[PDB]
RNA sequence: UUGACCUCGGAUCAGGUAGGAGGACCCGCUGAACUUAAGCAUAUCAAUAAGCGGAGGAAAAGAAACCAACAGGGAUUGCCCUAGUAACGGCGAGUGAAGCGGCAACAGCUCAAAUUUGAAAGCUGGCUUCGGCCCGCGUUGUAAUUUGGAGAGGAUGCUUUGGGCGAGGCUCCUUCUGAGUUCCCUGGAACGGGACGCCACAGAGGGUGAGAGCCCCGUAUAGUUGGAAGCCAAGCCUGUGUAAAGCUCCUUCGACGAGUCGAGUAGUUUGGGAAUGCUGCUCAAAAUGGGAGGUAAAUUUCUUCUAAAGCUAAAUACCGGCCAGAGACCGAUAGCGCACAAGUAGAGUGAUCGAAAGAUGAAAAGCACUUUGAAAAGAGGGUUAAAUAGCACGUGAAAUUGUUGAAAGGGAAGCGCUUGUGACCAGACUUGCGCCCGGCGGAUCAUCCGGUGUUCUCACCGGUGCACUCCGCCGGGCUCAGGCCAG
RNA sequence: GGUUUUGCGCGAGUGUUUGGGUGUAAAACCCGCACGCGUAAGGUGAGAGCUUCGGCGCAUCAUCGACC
RNA sequence: UGAGCCCGGGUCGAACGGCCUCUAGUGCAGAUCUUGGUGGUAGUAGCAAAUACUUCAAUGAGAACUUGAAGGACCGAAGUGGGGAAAGGUUCCAUGUGAACAGCGGUUGGACAUGGGUUAGUCGAUCCUAAGCCAUAGGGAAGUUCCGUUUCAAAGGGGCACU
RNA sequence: AAACUUUCAACAACGGAUCUCUUGGUUCUGGCAUCGAUGAAGAACGCAGCGAAAUGCGAUAAGUAAUGUGAAUUGCAGAAUUCCGUGAAUCAUCGAAUCUUUGAACG
């Protein structure tokens, strides 16, 4: 209280302060959300033109009417209705309409490159001073301790060895 | 505030003194040492059971009678001579329920002021716009003091289709004084019932007459209330040939002679 | 009416804002406007008074009264015109406070900055006519 | 029921609607940082303990590591890909398996997944 | 003799760090009484006020030694109900949760217990040519790997990849963007009244000599000029080392926190002697272990977790800090003590206590000059729309006082009813209506025809009707009704 | 927080406003799941009111009942 | 009927009222009520002791209490004297004013305004210790901090030497 | 008859009510997170041509540098500005400086 008198006293100009906010209410970007998104719809309203879904949750209260955006056994295993002990994990092995939504499909659906690994120099010499004693003979490349001081299997040896092109 | 006229350190100098019981401020220096203090009837004191935040500033209202009371303010506003008697300059226009087509309404045709300020014309809400320019005038009172300068009276009401008529006419008759826009699936009482009073000027769209059987067909819980009579022209009612039929004969005139 | 959450309605701030403006606001609330033939000229509606302009009185007991500006009195939100003054007691002559509101820019007082002012003010003109013409 | 000192701690709720335009720009900021992605996460179905409920379900916390194996989704990325994950429950039967494997069919049905970078 | 190690010291040694303020909200310690009820005492106020210590933009809590008895749930936090329920109390005054359930928000992790042992692989300095060098710390353990709904090691086969620029973009400031000063009247001054216009995604607000959308600042929407710092990012350069990572399988392994649980006791606390929790003292553990719960079900079967190490955003609080927007609030004895050079003047040794006090005028145009007075001032004269606005300054009530005008007064005045005198006044009235003659001035006389509107039989327009009919005036006569007091 | 009476809505149901969704934005409009409170047939005599003049008999009271 | 309402005349200058609903910090003769202002008492009580004052001239608009001179009285070196400590803070000097204060007046003043005035190697402080107090070593205390003052403190000085 | 006491009226006083106004308060809501040994909060003394207070600043002292704007400040006096310009201003912004004695206060 006394320092708001003392600066309505004072001759020190007042600092307003700009609306900054710490997280932006908008997309932004070069993306096909960034350039479909109206600012004046609201977050349902604006997934239900692309064709998504916003949350995948339980409907807390009612809606808008044209909202979208919000959701033999031998054995007797239940499971065997549900099917098509390793499984990829990187990846998805997934299988009239909106337009972002159908662009989207196209964005996820475009073949891509993969920046195949190559291998280091010192190890082709190595698999190339395999190759050249033993020949052929993974299980002889595995025995020696000279040519393979790190004592890998005959598998692993022929897995790199294809990768040179080194058969 | 909690703390006015409790700020201060006070004390009754006693009973045997001739002075009023009031606690008095200690002191000695100043005009305000020996002044009472802590009291409604003192100067610079407490007031009476100060105001405080919790009073109830906000009232729970059924939602089937706040329904009830919309349904009988749209009534209302198809009635010609309720219309008059609320102050509508409703003269020179045609069917009350005025519905005008979407397609004079839709689009970019009326987001310009002035094509919305020439439809009013057209249609015949023209003396109600007007009416509104004329009456603005300074408010009475220190309502002036308080960010309420002016008043005015209400003009024509405009009740449009958001899905067709397109959300764009709103601002074609923002500037307009006296108009104002309504969408029909959220109809305020406030604005069909001004003051408590029933009566006002709408003009619909084409699309929002269709769509008012659809939003009065999706409240859950709620039907059109059924009315307690049927006909309600009384002189229809007494003067049927059924009901005189079996009346009896007058017992006397509306002006008797006195006898003595 | 009103949108922006930022501008205030408040009378109470609004004549707090206006009686304590800095020199550089108080200039902006000193315009005058420019007379019939400048604004064809420049394409210019209004402009802030300075010491070197020529006005016309439009309104006030000095009915149609022409004269150079003398001084800029920013303290008080007033304008002197040359040889609008009336007399003391004593008979020295005091000027006459008139606010630019009450005035009409009819010669202006040219400088490379002032060009520059006129050519900002013409350029937003003329970018919204050709915006809503077509 | 005044005994206390109510009058120091009495909270007025004058900011139920300006809270709730704060909780609703708040869900419209994840989904500007989230654009495609939802704003939740997906939620298994579970049942209510007490015999007063049971015969109700509702959602519960995360998926568990054998129905989100039987789905054939990895551990490590189904937090990635938008599914909670609950290490704490046990199946105990294979009608609460069955019906959250389901559940985790149809959402990878309807799931777009975008390449890595 | 010399030299290590350990421990402890010096230095204005090289580089750092803490204290104080603020304390609205937050984390702890400590800690009352007035009051309420009851023979008394416990209880209640209250696990509050006062006092002390410690943080932030939030803090704290937090990923079960949990809830449950279920067809189960699944870190923490908050709202709603649960619920004035359970439970504790002379079952007084009273006190008083929690599980489930609907919702807001959601996020998971790091160590100690292992040997890198085929290579301390780790890090603080300070000297630099910024290439790199030495001094040390440390094996009484710094890296990588693992953290018990786990994991390691091998084998096997798929799958996965790291750095540097970076156009541009978002956020925030910043420049610019509509229309009457057209004519008349009142007025000192139009921003008032009348007329004719214009703009409006702008008729919010303020100023300008009196109520201004168009006189001015701003107001609305889209753009547009320049800048700031964060974050994102199309693309472009590169990458590498037999380097890392996810899983699968198994004739191999799988370390999990002690003066801590617990028993006894004292104080305090809770709805909670299975002690609800905490603290002090005495004693002092375990490993198919330990904790909690369920259960008469025939023995203590069954269920559910893993304590004594640690980190973590969000939903939640906010009388304080930087701002911003509002009100059916108050309007100078009100509203904060303070709308003013107010925590000021002033009082007290001191801790502390603590006021009163806004308004000339649109513009000082704040009265030149003359005269009387020692002066203060007065009177003329003047400014102004106004001095019946002269800084003892908007408007200027009452108490109280002066002058003038009228009246009354042999020890109270004032009050009720009724005349009279004197002064002073509001009403009422001024003529209207209708007949009979005369002079007129004009065709909305009756009827008929056509069109139109309606209440479908009533009207209105146009024509015919160019005068014993109809309408207004004037000059006479008469009737009636008209104010006050009376016979 | 209880309680009595009057008006209003719906009525074996009632209560949107913890919260969520729109909005011209503290207004107004809408409602998915729980939750609070309540709920899941006789004889005789009088008796308002009907009557086809023969009788039919509301509510409520008295009595004999029936059931839990 | 009444609480009240309306109009006329005067003053004034910038906003206000009727109708119907909503709302409340909504109606005063009292509370030895609060704040402010104003009366009768009343031109009344009263304006004390320190024996004591008088004449001419000057200043000044104005002189019992301002000055010069003269007279009559007094303190009587334990003073009604001349200086200090403590305390006060410009009251000290000159010029000017007379709104307020000096319970009459004032031309006078410790009043008001405008200027001016305090000169040190030797006078005091500055240095020393006294009764006594504080820090450090340590030890209590939840803590703000308390004890402790030479204590089971590595606590302070100085010298010499063909290097 | 006057004087005195009382009543009313007009004018004039005393006093500051009433009406009107308000760069103030009070309450609610929203965005944001920023004191200090690089010396804070508080206290003191200086600084303007003419200033006592309030305000601003610190011996560079009602202020310096930089950026923007674009022609003032004003109570008086004195300088300006060439205006076709690194440039007035008791202007705004603000990233660089100066920053007396103390005060956690530190020879």
């Amino acid at each position: 209280r006394e320092l708001q008198k003392r600066k309505r006293r004072s001759s020190r100009p007042t600092i307003r302060m700009p609306n900054r906010r710490k997280k932006a209410l908008n997309p932004a970007g070069n993306n096909i959300i960034a350039k479909s998104w109206n600012k004046k719809e609201t977050l349902s309203q604006n997934y239900t033109r692309f064709g998504l879904v916003a949350k995948l949750g339980k409907a807390t209260g009612g809606t808008a009417p044209g909202n979208k955006a919000l959701l033999s056994e031998s054995d007797a295993v239940p499971q065997q209705q549900q099917q098509e002990n390793h499984i990829r994990q990187h990846d998805l092995e997934l299988e009239s309409k909106p337009e972002v939504l159908r662009a989207l499909e196209r964005e996820a659906t475009r073949p891509v490159e993969k920046t195949v690994r190559h291998q280091s120099e010192r190890e082709r010499e190595w698999l190339q001073r395999l190759v050249d004693k033993h020949g052929d003979d993974v299980a002889a490349m595995a025995r020696d301790r000279k040519l393979n001081p790190y004592q890998q299997t005959a598998s692993d040896i022929k897995r790199r060895l294809k990768k040179a092109g080194l058969l | 505030s909690e703390k006015a006229g409790h700020q201060t350190s006070a004390e009754s100098w006693g009973t045997g003194r001739a002075v009023a019981r009031i606690p008095r401020v200690s002191g000695g220096g100043t005009h305000r040492a020996g002044q009472g203090a802590f009291g409604n009837m003192c100067r610079s004191g407490r007031m009476f059971a100060p105001t405080k935040i919790w009073r109830k500033w906000h009232v729970k209202i059924n939602q089937g009678q706040k329904r009830f009371a919309t349904a009988s303010a749209l009534a209302a506003s198809a009635v010609a001579p309720l219309l008059m008697a609320r102050g509508h300059q409703v003269s020179t226009v045609p069917e009350v329920p005025l519905v005008v087509d979407s397609a004079a309404v839709a689009g970019d045709a009326v987001a310009k002021t002035a094509a919305a300020y020439k439809l009013l014309k057209a249609i015949g809400a023209g003396p109600d716009v007007e009416k509104v320019k004329k009456s603005k005038k300074l408010r009475a009172g220190k309502g002036k003091m308080r960010g309420r300068r002016h008043r005015q009276r209400r003009g024509p009401l405009i009740v449009y289709s958001p899905e067709h008529d397109g959300k764009e006419l709103v601002k074609g008759f923002r500037n307009i004084p006296g108009v104002e826009t309504c969408p029909v699936d959220a109809l305020n009482l406030l604005q069909l019932a001004p003051g408590g009073h029933l009566g006002r000027f709408i003009v619909w769209t084409s699309a929002a007459i269709k769509q008012l059987d659809a939003v009065y067909e999706s409240k859950k819980g709620f039907f059109l209330p059924a009315n307690i009579v049927s006909q309600a022209d009384l002189s229809r009612l007494i003067n049927s040939t059924e009901i005189q039929s079996v009346l009896r004969a007058p017992k006397g005139e509306a002006r008797t002679k006195r006898a003595c | 009416m009103k949108v922006r959450p930022t501008v205030s309605s408040s009378r109470r701030k609004a004549r707090k804002a206006h009686f304590s403006a800095p020199s550089s606001v108080r200039r902006v609330i000193m315009s005058a406007p420019l007379s019939k033939e400048l604004r064809e000229k420049y394409n210019v509606r209004s402009i802030p008074i300075r010491k070197g302009d020529e006005v016309q009185i439009v309104r006030g007991a000095h009915k149609d009264k022409e004269g150079k500006v003398t001084s800029v009195y920013r303290l008080k939100y007033v304008i002197h015109v040359e040889r609008v003054t009336r007399e003391k007691a004593t008979g020295q002559t005091v000027p006459i406070g008139i606010h630019p509101s009450n005035v009409v820019i009819t010669k202006l007082h040219l400088d490379k900055d002032r060009e520059n002012i006129l050519a900002r003010i013409k350029a937003g003109r003329e970018q919204v006519a050709k915006a809503k013409g077509k | 029921h005044f005994r206390k000192h109510w009058q120091r701690r009495v909270r007025c709720h004058f900011d139920q609607p300006g809270k709730k335009v704060t909780r609703r720009l708040a869900r419209r900021a994840k989904a500007a940082a989230l654009a495609p992605r939802p704003v939740d996460k997906l939620r298994p179905i579970v049942r209510c303990p007490t015999v007063k409920y049971n015969r109700r379900t509702r959602l519960g916390r995360g998926f568990t590591l054998e129905e989100l194996k039987a789905a054939g989704i990895p551990r490590l990325l189904a937090p990635t890909i938008g599914i909670a994950v609950d290490h704490r429950r046990k199946n105990l039967s294979e009608e609460s398996l069955a019906a959250n494997v389901q559940r985790l069919k149809d959402y990878k049905a309807r799931l777009i997944l975008f390449p890595r970078k």
